[PDB]
């Protein structure tokens, strides 16, 4: 009831692990269901956040009649008002006088639920990347900006205490020394088809990206190309794109019609679970 | 004496005095409690001032009689992101906009309850938001146990009222977008504040959140900041950088440094954003310094460009895009709030955009059914909406910025006003258009290359700076102390040349834009008066932003084949053959169709048929 | 406390319904008009008495009014009784209507307050739209859940209610009874939208409406468009502060001044350019805008047919011309002047729109500027860019005084007079001399006639007037300028037009032989025409001529015209 | 028949349970058989959502679920036995045989 603070944890890192297991990334198919109350450091984009919002902990009641202010504590998502007194000058009298609430010495927390995601090249063949809902409390309710990976550490009931946010030089150099690099790794990505090195070149010209530009003026220009495949039928085209997006880490396959005018914007609808405007 | 219970009490005194400093430390957490115990010590205070003094009967009155207390001299604060859970059932300030007003909601301080079968009437109260119902009767007459009824029609009632407030503080953290707070007045206060006024506003923030307003501040020997405050030697720097002869093209060169040139389009931007002069009259007449551009010519050039940076530099106006903005999403419309399940309305689209510029891309490709609210935009500068559930009038004060394009993809063969597909009246009414051309050549383009490349030469800007241009934060305060600070007069002594300029053209919405255009050649270099050089440039201005044999042939053959016909119609067929029956100039059929296109949309001749051609 | 002071107001209401008879013979001592009252409406029995609170307000020195008119709503049905009981005992299917009218404090709907809840008040404004009449429930016939009795239930004009316990001692339940239509008493309902005046409203903020119901005989009479006063009783409705009206009714130094301005000669000249101070040149037509917001007789006739007495102002020409300056000036100085751009209008939203309300999916019909500002100036800005639909409808209202409207079963025909300043554009924009009027207008000829004058405007570089323009131009563009100042203010003009208004002249005999002679004069030009003769000259424009006759005998205030105050007219038309 | 399923189309279908309280899912037609034969007449009255259903399923011989609570893919190799009629009712030689199908490019 006098907590000035607030108490949260962080792990240790790899780093003070291997110098003399307790913090691994976790994917929320590797939950198991017998992790639920383990500290976990789960790594995914963020897509569904909501409003910082809040929730009481304790409810103060006051009285006029004894001046005995009671607190009661709640723990789950609904409560009832408790209209008997339970104070202790109440209890030896016959008058049970009205209690009123306070919303001044009630002590609320700013809550705000998201949901996590599972990572594109983490889940497996064929499966698709179910979420996972996280509760957050306290000063921890701004570092959530959606449109990030992000790695958060907390306890599983997910009750988060931290975030933060985002043999290899002989597999670089033994792909480089065999000489005509670049037509090397033309010809490499997606060998099933026909010919048509000058597109798939350009394709991996793309997938490269390039280099973006700041001016530091506040004026931001693009550093990505933007390929398009005009043609008739007969040839693939579903293939070129699906070695793309197999190939390339976070790669979204996406349709013409359906529910594709929902599929390119953020789509309101009410939540059950929470019950609210998500 | 007149009757006013209120009281207006400024908390900056209680904080200056020797002996209330721990008043001002107590009222700040609760207000509440010393709002209520305020309410009987003034009562108090009062009646021992009336006990000193000879007096008649004014105590019949003040026995009954509540008053209370409306403190607002509190400090600043950063709205409601600076509102944390710490800060509940504390006073706060907030400034800004009101932009909905809705109607008034009752609320039952008390209740009548009346026993059915025996008729005994009582009345409850209200405590903390809980109305006991009681179960059975207790009088004597009526002692038997039995049900209860509420009754409403008999009880009275207080006023309340949700008002949509948008707000703004003096500092904004980056990133932040602005703020829609439901803020709710109650007694005494319903009616005061409406949509339309800068208004300060103070009252307890409660928790959804919301705002119990103790005070409403209309208008506005204090330091309270109404403009972005400069000091003495930023002062003294702008009255010595406005000194000096080439500021004119300094600024033109200042405002976007990343493209090029543009002289007339960077010039009529940065005086569109001066503004000019907004004079009215007493009761019934008003006029606005304001220019409404268009742009057209060539493609791929810094338009998107300009049309997104000016919206980085106004602080009101919204990126209107082609077909996807509606009447119902130009003016105001209702809605159904799911919050409170209850009909809103909601301005949009020009009434949000209330002072500032507004920014349109795509005029062509925009519909026609929603050229008719910009038509009465042009000069007008209001909105007249009259359908179902409401008839206003309203201001629509912005300016707009035009991007469009012309026909086709542009065409120097063709007229300017038939080039770009739209009314040349409306186009007459328009302020200010601008021919933004290419036209491709040497010695030009290869500048443009060098200068695109020369800041991918090194890989940061750090050099910048060595050149003549100023820097944004001193061009907006010099803006800001110039629109504010000068109201130019248009004098007699510049009436002989604005009579011949207009002569040239004529050889009055261009003079209405003319004018606008000089006294915002009066409103930039600090000048209070107007100067006869200063229409010259004006005048060179409108003259360097706008800078036949087809058809005619056309018309002619058409005419010809006409009456060989017996003025019958002429075939696609037959035209096209005549026409490409001379070897001369090279008619092609292409290029016929889309004149005859021109011809016959231009109504001049009608053509019929997807497979044949008619005269 | 209000149970033994109800039977005590009952009881002073019914004697002051009983002291007081009829003794107004030879204009002497007054008594109030209510038995006689009584008595004549016994044949008729509709029984929707008017009762005048002025005439209330003299007794218990106006504390019996002051008493009645804060508990209204719970001194209602005492009145109603004691109403009830004078007519069951001086007279022997009943229905009752007490309505209270002329009260002393005028309201306007943006001081309404909680502390008015169930007072009486008097609400003015205008009405935006109207709803069908329907019938409302009243009392109905309840069956029981088992005895299948049936119970006479009274409504309390609330919401729909339902009995307690059912009367006969076969069941003492308080499940739902079921309702019953075949014993039911049903009635007109209407539910009409008014809002605040033009004139009263502050500065930056909306017009504000509001809801307000009706029943009785008081419904079918208010018009759609029109200024109106209601009388009634505050009541809220599930919340929303609605209002309920019994009463209806179509509302909508000096003299030192006037005296002086008509005892003078030259007033006429300093009205024509003072109709339109800050336009140039045009006299032409500052003259006819000036005759155009006064007309004549519209009842000149012995059949019993009213006719158009109203004058049609058309300006034309090139564009970026003054002419829209009168456009604005008209509706920012004649308080009964509707606006409109003409593109932003069809045939339904010019007049009266139908709208659609979800509680049962029932339409409410919105009015517009069309049928709104009566005997005022409608001005039409762009009227040839209209469709076919609008400018038939302007044809249909143009060519019977009255507009009906037929939509949803229901059909509804009302009063008009309007005058129409139409502001059009040749399709070329620049005027060309080189034919008639019909051709460069280009609009079909009924739509084209029923117009009193044409005003066609040319423009071309005549330097000792433009520079003149011109410097008027940029003089005027300064902060409050004395050049644009008229001889007299509109502070004079606004009486002297209302003045001129109500003077009703009548023409003379020797200004009849005269026009005779003018119209063959007139005519006279046709033969051997097409040089400066544009157009064809039939009855309507003698009926123009006739009618800017008296507007120039108003303006002028004499009773009986002359024919030299015609000729002015003769040349204004040789002039056009 | 092409029409007339209940669900979403012949793959699968949401349902809710008191029982558990939750929701279940529901197999319709096409993940019964894995590797038989199906059959569907009145291939034109097929709405577009099982047309979107055997885009996918088609060369891919599969299928992929994610909904409230699940995501998952499920393995599928049948073989299709479709039947149509035209939308002019009658059809010979002279008419185009494109247009007569009613039936978009990808499908065939």
């Amino acid at each position: 009831l006098t907590r000035r603070y607030f108490l949260y944890f962080k792990p240790l890192s790899q780093n003070c692990a291997r110098r003399y297991i307790s913090s691994k990334p976790l994917s929320v198919r590797q939950i198991k269901g017998d992790f639920l109350g383990q500290l976990i450091t789960v790594r995914g984009i963020i897509t569904r956040v909501s409003d910082v919002k809040p929730a009481v902990e304790v409810i103060a009641y006051t009285c006029d009649q004894c001046g005995y202010e009671v607190f009661q504590e709640v723990n789950s998502r609904t409560f009832t008002p408790l209209s008997e007194c339970t104070s202790e000058e109440c209890s030896q009298n016959q008058t049970k006088g009205q209690l009123f609430m306070s919303t001044r010495a009630s002590k609320f927390s700013a809550f705000q639920e998201c949901k996590i995601q599972e990572l594109s090249q983490q889940v497996p063949v064929g499966h698709i990347p179910r979420s996972l809902n996280i509760h957050v409390n306290g000063t921890l309710v701004r570092s959530l900006s959606p449109g990030d990976i992000v790695d958060v550490t907390g306890i599983f009931l997910l009750e988060a205490q931290f975030v933060r946010q985002h043999d290899v030089e002989e597999r670089v150099m033994e792909l480089i020394t065999s000489g005509d690099v670049y037509n090397r790794l033309a010809k490499s990505i997606a060998p099933e088809i026909y010919g048509n090195l000058d597109v798939k070149k350009a394709l991996l010209l793309l997938l490269v990206g390039g280099v973006d530009k700041r001016v530091g003026d506040g004026m931001k220009i693009r550093g990505d190309i933007n390929v398009c495949l005009m043609g008739d039928p007969g040839v693939a085209k579903s293939q070129l794109l699906k070695a793309i997006c197999k190939i390339s880490p976070r790669g979204v396959y996406t349709t013409g019609k359906g529910s594709s005018g929902v599929g390119l914007t953020a789509a309101v609808m009410k939540d059950p679970v929470t019950d609210e405007m998500i | 004496e007149l009757g006013t219970s209120n009281l207006n009490l400024d908390a900056r005194n209680l904080l200056a005095y020797k002996q209330t400093e721990d008043l001002y430390h107590q009222l700040l957490n609760y207000p509440q409690e010393v709002i209520s115990i305020m309410d009987q010590t003034i009562k108090d205070c009062m009646v021992s001032l009336i006990v000193d003094n000879n007096l008649d009967y004014d105590l019949d009155e003040i026995e009954t009689k509540f008053y209370k207390v409306r403190p607002y001299n509190v400090g600043s604060c950063k709205g409601m992101r600076e509102l944390n859970p710490n800060d509940i059932d504390k006073l706060i300030n907030l400034k800004g906009l009101v932009l909905r007003s809705t109607p008034v909601i009752p609320d039952m301080k008390v209740a009548f309850f009346k026993c059915n079968v025996c008729d005994h009437t009582m009345a409850v109260e209200i405590d903390r938001g809980v109305i006991q119902e009681p179960a059975r009767c207790e009088r004597i007459d009526c002692n038997e146990p039995n049900s209860m009824s509420l009754i409403h029609n008999r009880c009275s009632f207080a006023d309340k009222q949700v008002i949509k407030l948008q707000e703004t503080p003096d500092f904004v953290p980056d990133g932040q977008t602005p703020h829609s707070i439901s803020l709710c007045v109650y007694d005494e206060l319903v009616d005061s504040c409406r949509a339309g006024d800068r208004i300060e506003v103070t009252g307890t923030f409660r928790s959804k959140t919301y705002v119990d307003v103790v005070h409403v501040k209309k208008v506005s020997h204090n330091e309270v900041e109404e403009v972005r405050q400069i000091t003495d030697q930023d002062l003294a720097k702008i009255r010595e950088v406005a000194a000096r002869e080439d500021l004119y093209s300094l600024l033109a060169r200042s405002i976007a440094p990343s493209i090029y040139e543009l002289e007339d389009v960077k010039k009529g931007i940065l005086l569109q954003l001066f503004g000019g002069t907004n004079k009215t009259f007493t009761k019934g007449g008003r006029y606005r310094g304001d220019i409404n551009i268009l742009l057209c010519g060539d493609p791929s050039t810094s338009k998107s460009q300009i049309l997104q940076y000016v919206h980085k530099i106004t602080p009101r106006g919204v990126y209107t895009s082609g077909k996807g903005s509606s009447a119902v999403g130009l003016t105001a419309y209702i809605t159904r709030d799911v919050d409170t399940k209850q009909l809103v309305l909601e301005s949009g689209a020009l009434v949000l955009s209330d002072g500032g510029v507004c920014c349109i891309d795509e005029f062509d490709k925009m519909s026609d059914s929603t050229r008719s609210v910009l038509h009465e935009v042009m000069e007008q500068q209001t909105i007249s909406i009259a359908k179902a559930g409401i008839i206003t009038t309203l201001n629509a004060r912005s300016s707009i910025l035009a991007s469009a394009n012309p026909i086709g993809s542009y065409n120097p063969n063709l007229p300017v006003t038939e080039n770009i597909d739209l009314p040349p009246p409306l186009l007459s009414r328009f302020d200010l258009v601008y021919l933004v051309l290419d036209k491709v050549d040497e010695k030009n383009d290869r500048e443009l290359a060098k200068h695109l490349t020369n800041l991918y030469l090194e890989d940061k800007p750090e050099h910048i700076s060595q050149d003549d241009v100023l820097p944004v934060e001193f061009l907006t305060m010099y803006i800001s102390y110039a629109k504010e600070h000068i109201h130019p007069i248009i004098t007699e002594a510049a009436k002989t040349e604005l009579v011949r300029a207009y002569v040239g053209m004529r050889k009055t919405r261009q003079l209405e834009s003319m004018i606008r255009l000089a006294e915002a050649h009066a409103k930039m270099k600090l000048k209070n008066v107007v100067e006869l050089e200063d229409v010259q440039e004006a005048v060179r201005l409108i003259r360097s932003a706008i800078k036949r044999k087809l058809q005619e042939d056309l018309s002619r053959e058409i005419m010809n084949v006409l009456k060989d016909q017996a003025s019958d119609s002429m075939s696609f067929n037959e035209l096209i053959k005549q026409i490409n029956e001379h070897s001369q100039d090279r008619v092609e059929s292409s290029d016929i169709q889309e004149a005859l296109s021109r011809l016959q949309q231009e109504d001049k001749v009608i053509v019929l048929g997807e497979g044949v051609r008619r005269s | 406390v209000d149970d033994v002071t109800g039977e005590k107001v009952r009881e002073a209401f019914e004697q002051f319904l009983e002291d007081f008879s009829v003794q107004s013979t030879d204009t002497g001592e007054v008594e109030k008009v209510y038995r006689a009252q009584i008595e004549f409406m016994k044949i008729y029995d509709l029984n929707t008495i008017y009762i005048d609170y002025q005439h209330l307000s003299m007794r218990e020195n106006g504390a019996l009014a002051m008493a009645i008119s804060e508990q209204y709503y719970r001194f209602l049905p005492f009145l109603q009784k004691g109403l009830r009981r004078v007519v069951r005992k001086y007279a022997p299917e009943r229905v009752f209507q007490i309505s209270f009218f002329n009260l002393p404090t005028v309201h306007r709907i943006r001081d309404i307050r909680s502390e008015k809840i169930g007072s009486l008040l008097s609400i003015s404004g205008t009405v935006t739209r109207t709803s069908e009449v329907r019938p409302e429930l009243y009392k109905a016939s309840f069956t029981c859940d088992m005895c299948r009795a049936i119970v006479d239930n009274v409504e309390q004009s609330f919401k729909y209610t339902e009995p307690t316990f059912c009367p006969n001692p076969s069941c003492e339940n308080r499940a739902f009874w079921t309702l019953n239509v075949t014993r039911s008493r049903f009635l007109d309902w209407q539910k009409v939208r008014i809002q605040e005046n033009a004139n009263e409203i502050p500065t930056g903020s909306m017009p504000r409406t509001l809801d307000v119901i009706l029943r009785g005989d008081s419904v079918e009479r208010a018009k759609p468009g029109d200024r109106c006063k209601f009388t009634g009783v505050e009541i809220v409705v599930p919340y929303k502060i609605s209002f309920l009206a019994c009463h209806v009714i179509s509302i909508g130094d000096e003299i030192n001044e006037l005296k002086e301005m008509v005892k003078d000669e030259h007033i006429y000249d300093k009205l024509v350019r003072s109709i339109a101070p800050a336009v140039f040149g045009h006299e032409a037509v500052k003259k006819g805008i000036l005759l155009q917001m006064l007309g004549g007789v519209h009842k000149s006739t012995v059949e019993g047919i009213k006719l158009r007495g109203d004058i049609n102002i058309c300006v034309v020409g090139d564009p970026s011309t003054s002419k829209s300056q009168f456009l604005k000036y008209v509706v920012g100085f004649a308080p009964r002047s509707v606006y409109t751009s003409g593109k932003a209008s069809s045939a339904a939203g010019l007049t009266a729109a139908v709208v659609r309300d979800e509680e049962g999916g029932d339409y409410t019909i919105e009015a517009g500027a069309l049928m709104l500002a009566d005997n005022g100036i409608c001005c039409i800005d762009e009227f040839d860019k209209m469709d076919i639909s609008d400018q038939v409808a302007i044809h249909e209202a143009m060519e019977q005084q009255t507009i009906s409207i037929a939509k949803a079963g229901i059909h509804a025909t009302l009063n008009a007079r309007t005058s129409i300043l139409a502001a059009a554009n040749p399709v070329g924009g620049r005027y060309n001399r080189k034919l008639s009027l019909r051709g460069n207008l280009n609009m079909t000829a009924p739509i084209m006639s029923r117009f009193d004058l044409f005003f066609v405007i040319l423009d071309d570089c005549n330097e000792k007037i433009d520079t003149e323009l011109a410097s008027h131009i940029v003089d005027l563009h300064m902060k409050r300028d004395e050049a644009i100042e008229p001889p007299f203010s509109a502070e004079q003009l606004r009486r002297y037009i209302k003045y001129a208004r109500t003077f009703k002249p009548i023409l003379t005999k020797e200004a009849r032989s005269y026009l005779v002679e003018k119209y063959k004069e007139l005519r006279k030009d046709d033969a051997q025409g097409f040089s400066r003769s544009s157009y064809r000259i039939t009855v309507r424009q003698l009926e123009s001529m006739i009618r800017l006759s008296e507007a120039i005998a108003r303006a002028n205030c004499v009773d009986e015209i002359t024919p030299s105050f015609i000729a002015e007219a003769y040349d204004l038309l040789r002039q056009s | 028949t092409g029409r007339g399923s209940s669900g979403v189309g012949l793959t699968a279908a949401v349902t809710t349970d008191r029982e558990t309280g939750e929701r279940r899912l529901e197999a319709g037609a096409m993940v019964l058989a894995d590797r038989g034969v199906v059959c569907i007449d009145e291939f034109d009255k097929m709405t577009d959502v099982d047309r979107v259903a055997i885009h996918e399923v088609m060369e891919q011989q599969t299928v992929t679920i994610a909904k409230a609570g699940i995501h998952t893919t499920l393995n599928a190799r049948c073989s299709v036995i479709a039947a149509a009629n035209p939308v002019f009712g009658q059809y010979d030689v002279n008419r185009d045989p494109h247009q007569n199908i009613a039936l978009p490019d990808s499908l065939l």
